[PDB]
């Protein structure tokens, strides 16, 4: 009985819980694709210094 | 026994009343008895009043 | 009216131009990472109602 238990709290401390994991591991690939496509737009700033005649 | 458990019940209603808050605010304590206003127009006298009784 | 030493129509464009381009700045920044206030530039009140929410 007290085995059981003892697992009960051991895995609440050092387990993942999927449900938190999964939404996060999702939640950072849409910011991945925002922040490259971001970075990419924010990199040709200055060629608007090309427009006023070199 | 059965008392026992009616008495730790009634503890938490108690504490659930003094806890619930918004950032620091505790809402259910009286503090929204007299219902306060939000002003959800652009000029005066456009207010909505909320009124939360103590529990 | 026709003169060779001041153009102040170039100088009305040039501060437009330098308006658009700090506001498609800040709306980058804002994209790239998520969040409305960044820095205290934004809502002065916003910023310190969020830190005892998310105590």
């Amino acid at each position: 009985n007290t085995q059981a238990n003892v697992a009960d709290a051991k895995s609440r401390i050092v387990d993942v819980d999927f449900a938190k994991e999964t939404s996060a591991m999702t939640k950072y690939q849409v910011l991945q694709q925002t922040g490259s496509a971001m970075l990419a737009q924010a990199n040709q700033l200055p060629q608007v210094a090309l427009s006023l005649l070199g | 026994s059965i008392k026992a458990e009616m008495d730790q019940l009634a503890t938490e209603i108690d504490s659930i009343g003094n806890s619930t808050a918004f950032g620091n605010t505790k809402l259910l304590t009286g503090t929204f008895s007299a219902g306060k206003v939000f002003q959800v127009g652009h000029q005066e006298g456009e207010d909505i009043k909320v009124t939360v009784k103590a529990s | 009216a026709i003169t060779v030493n001041t153009n102040v129509t170039s100088m009305k464009a040039q501060k437009n131009l330098n308006t658009s381009n700090s506001g498609l700045s800040t709306s980058m920044e804002r994209l790239s990472s998520g969040l409305r206030i960044n820095s205290a530039k934004d809502d002065a009140a916003g910023l310190a109602i969020s830190n005892r929410l998310n105590s």
